[PDB]
């Protein structure tokens, strides 16, 4: 195995700094990789921002961000960290760090490993967190749900029965409403004889806020 | 940026050729180029690096190719599993690289399907706050566009709505979600609400009243 995963505040403000750090497991920082930062704007393209050469600890940035930020390597952590400077709001993207594979040439262009994503979200305004409700059947034939009110910023996450559900669960994508926060909602598909029998509970966790909740769906 | 047709289509089982065009100083001048495989919500995967080679474990099923200033990706023998976003990058100069506009790959001829539609009324515990939601789930649809509305009493609502533009599933099929915001006298006004899907112009309607 060889692992990526970022880390990083969710939310920043018009003209902070926003700093990333991708933790790496199973190879060693110094180990002369391209430690590569790439940002997706939603639904608008990949955008390479630069690299880290593990081994000299050389970087370099695409010329509308050099000037701007650097990318840096820890020795003592194994994991590297992007810093971007004087944050706008076009700076809004998911950000994956990812690994250029051995000893190609411009390796930082052929990616082997990547990580999950983090959404980094530029705005003035607030967090707010969750409300969260329960969605319970007679009115819906087989499906118990919950529903995640008003929050900012994305995302939320959501599992039930504290992971002892994954089949049969299907969790929707959030909607923006006109006051700039958003609100989703999570289902599970039950076999309808196990209504009272088995115990059905949601968690969530929207950590932008530290907003970590379980909620009841009590028949 | 490199320069990617918006979008392309292809029928089962055929070959589609995606290309992505740059300059003399990038494409053109070295020959780094490689191609990354994108499903929604998800990390890219690679699958090509430099103009020709593969990674381990991605499928005979994928070859690269330069020619002048513009390298194509061949994908063969379709699936649905290879319906994607499709990127292209290439060394440019000097220490940097540079990405293609992206491509959408629509694999036609998939079986359609109708949405399994589920229907939610505001929690008790939600009103009890003098604010109430009513939520509809729309699931497992394909081809992606729907129409859908909201009635009250039998009679439509234009008002106090909102919903998702719809999103692809593990599975290729469409999800979607529509939400109906109310005070609790708007929610009690109506003695039933309904959503109503409209599918291929094959109609789904789901009902809901106070208990």
């Amino acid at each position: 195995q060889v692992q990526l995963q970022e880390s990083g505040p969710g939310l920043v403000k018009p003209s902070e700094t926003l700093s990333l750090t991708c933790a790496v497991s199973g190879v060693s920082i110094n180990d002369g990789y391209d430690w590569t930062w790439i940002r997706q704007t939603p639904g608008k393209g990949l955008e390479w921002i630069g690299y880290v050469f593990g081994r000299s600890g050389n970087f370099n940035l695409n010329p509308s961000l050099r000037n701007r930020g650097i990318i840096s390597k820890d020795t003592c952590k194994n994991q590297f960290s992007l810093n971007l400077n004087s944050a706008t709001a076009a700076d809004t993207a998911v950000y994956f760090c990812a690994r250029g594979m051995e000893g190609l040439f411009a390796a930082y262009n052929s990616l082997d490993v990547w990580g999950r994503g983090l959404l980094v979200t530029v705005s003035s305004a607030s967090t707010k967190g969750p409300s969260v409700f329960p969605l319970a059947p007679s009115e819906s034939t087989a499906a118990l749900g919950c529903l995640v009110k008003d929050y900012f910023p994305e995302p939320v996450t959501v599992s039930w029965n504290s992971g002892s559900l994954t089949s049969g669960v299907h969790t929707f994508p959030a909607v923006l409403q006109s006051s700039g926060l958003y609100s989703l909602s999570s289902v599970v598909t039950v076999p309808s004889s196990s209504l009272g029998t088995q115990t059905y509970v949601c968690n969530v966790n929207h950590k932008p806020s530290n907003t970590k909740v379980d909620k009841r769906v009590e028949i | 940026a490199l320069t990617q047709p918006p979008s392309v289509s292809g029928s089962p089982g055929q070959s589609v050729i995606i290309s992505c065009t740059g300059t003399s100083s990038d494409i053109g001048q070295y020959n780094s180029v490689s191609w990354y495989q994108q499903h929604p919500d998800k990390a890219p995967k690679l699958v090509i690096y430099g103009v020709t080679s593969r990674p381990s474990g991605v499928s005979d099923r994928f070859s690269g190719s330069k020619y002048g200033d513009t390298a194509s990706l061949t994908i063969s023998g379709l699936q649905a599993e290879d319906e994607a976003d499709y990127y292209c990058s290439s060394h440019a100069d000097e220490n940097m690289a540079l990405f293609g506009g992206g491509t959408r790959l629509t694999v036609l001829g998939q079986p359609k399907a109708s949405p399994t539609v589920t229907l939610f009324p505001p929690s008790s515990e939600e009103l009890q706050a003098n604010k109430a939601t009513l939520v509809c789930l729309i699931s497992d649809f394909y081809p992606g566009v729907v129409k859908v509305a909201w009635k009250a009493d039998g009679s439509a609502v234009n008002a106090g709505v909102e919903t998702t533009t719809p999103s692809k599933q593990s599975n290729n099929k469409y999800a979607a979600s529509s939400y109906l915001s109310l005070t609790s006298d708007q929610w009690k006004s109506h003695k039933s609400y309904s959503c109503q899907v409209t599918h291929e112009g094959s109609t789904v309607e789901k009902t809901v009243a106070p208990a």
